[PDB]
């Protein structure tokens, strides 16, 4: 009984997490990164870590992200957990959200959106291509992208309060 | 009787009450345990204002 | 091009939910093999006098297991927070291969699992069915015990016996004469109510 | 975090954001050519000087 208590948060988390496998693999196939030995039939998901940020909860070091950037010997597998904290929002009152996964995101789609636009248009006052970088990363184009990527029909973004609206399987 | 006040309302609503409100609340324990609020819509007729 | 739509900035769309394929049409089968995934639940929690039920209790073997037709994949940790302390649960990752040669043993384990949620946890609804359509979010929960070696089976005998939790009724003193005096053995690691109160 | 931008340009590609071409692939993106007729790349020094 006191096991079976705990069935439904258990349940719901386990529904995520086989979305956030399905993304990582499915990720991991589209930049041929399969096939590597961490990513590969030898995958063991690290453990989910709480964010315990949350409110409810002489010399220059270099930067990991460029540094692995620039060589593979420092490419870390990418994490089922990280997946599910990307998909969680935080209206799903959860232990971990979106939002720090998030900040890097945008800024990562801003710098890139920017270099794209100067490589492709560079002939072009500053004020369009401000505008046109202002519309690529707004809000209704990455949802329209993403609609059309069938991503949203897997996220995680209602409390869970299954005694009201749950469905168990 | 008692230091825990959640139960001491309950424990003395039921004791200065009359049978009739005694039962009327156990009905209303009973017929309503664990359900769903959106699930439940009941009307209770009383004579007086 | 169209300026129309730039003022409704907090709009928002329906989502036709999908279920993880995994869960889709695992409904076991008769004469199909299936698999069932121990769940362990561990208390990371120090052991104390108030703390203690629980401690000894999610450390027992005798443990629930998820079935599927479908083969899950290897699953994180998770980390679940009661009111003694927090939690650490894993999903086995070597599934537990059995077959299912009867239709009435299905029965009797879509039974079992449908009381769990009617009474144990009281998630039932009216309206709620129990679900043979073999369809998106189709997966059953079985209780295991312990058989022979350290191989474990299903509980047969608790699905068979709790088809449905039985109802709390008081005992008055004359029918109570001559039932059987209770034995400690009985009433030992089990689940009692109080009637009276 | 997981790739790097090599890697992450990619999805931009998937997602469709950033239309590739033959010319330009996405993952050349930190090879950005300040190019156009806005540079003139003969003259020589001492005119900047």
């Amino acid at each position: 009984w006191l096991k079976l208590i705990f069935l439904p948060s258990i349940l719901n988390r386990m529904y995520f997490l086989l979305h956030a496998e399905a993304l990582r693999k499915r990720f991991n196939t589209y930049l041929n990164l399969h096939l590597l030995p961490f990513n590969g039939t030898d995958y063991m998901p690290r453990p989910l870590e709480i964010d315990y940020s949350l409110k409810r909860n002489g010399k220059v070091k270099p930067l990991l992200i460029l540094q692995k950037t620039v060589s593979k010997e420092h490419i870390t597998p990418a994490e089922q957990g990280e997946f599910l904290a990307a998909i969680t929002a935080s209206s799903a009152a959860d232990v971990f959200d979106m939002e720090r996964l998030e900040i890097l995101g945008n800024s990562f789609l801003k710098l890139s959106a920017t270099l794209y636009l100067a490589s492709k248009y560079s002939d072009w006052n500053e004020g369009t291509l401000t505008e046109v970088k202002s519309k690529l990363v707004s809000n209704r184009n990455l949802l329209f992208c993403l609609i059309d990527a069938d991503i949203p029909k897997t996220l995680n973004t209602i409390q869970f309060t299954p005694r009201y609206t749950w469905l168990p399987p | 009787d008692d230091d825990d006040d959640n139960v001491n309302t309950e424990e003395v609503i039921m004791n200065f009450s009359t049978p009739k409100v005694q039962r009327f609340l156990m009905s209303l324990k009973v017929s309503f345990a664990d359900k769903d609020p959106k699930d439940i819509c009941c009307l209770v007729f009383v004579e007086r204002r | 091009t169209a300026t129309v739509n730039k003022a409704d900035k907090s709009k928002d769309r329906t989502y036709k939910t999908e279920c993880p394929l995994e869960f889709y049409d695992a409904l076991p089968r008769v004469g199909e093999i299936c698999y069932a995934y121990e769940i362990f639940l561990e208390p990371q929690f120090e052991s104390c006098e108030y703390t203690e039920h629980m401690y000894l209790n999610l450390q027992t073997p005798r443990n629930y297991a998820i079935l599927l037709r479908n083969k899950l994949p290897r699953l994180a940790e998770m980390p679940l927070f009661s009111n003694q302390g927090k939690l650490h649960v894993r999903v086995a990752n070597a599934p537990l291969e059995v077959i299912i040669q009867n239709s009435e043993q299905l029965e009797l384990l879509h039974q079992f699992h449908g009381m769990v949620f009617r009474d144990i946890l009281k998630i039932w609804h009216p309206f709620f069915v129990l679900d043979r359509r073999s369809k998106e979010n189709s997966y059953l929960v079985v209780p295991l015990i312990l058989g022979a070696g350290e191989q474990k089976c299903f509980d047969w005998e608790l699905m068979t016996n709790f088809r449905r939790l039985p109802q709390s009724h008081g005992s008055n003193v004359q029918q109570r004469e001559q039932q059987p005096a209770p034995r400690p053995e009985d009433f030992e690691g089990k689940i009692v109510t109080q009637w009276y109160a | 975090k997981n790739y790097g931008l090599q890697h992450a340009f990619k999805m931009l590609e998937y997602f469709k954001i950033c239309r590739a071409d033959i010319d330009k692939p996405l993952t050349q993106l930190l090879n950005l050519e300040l190019g156009g007729k806005k540079m003139r790349a003969n003259v020589n020094t001492t005119e900047i000087d």
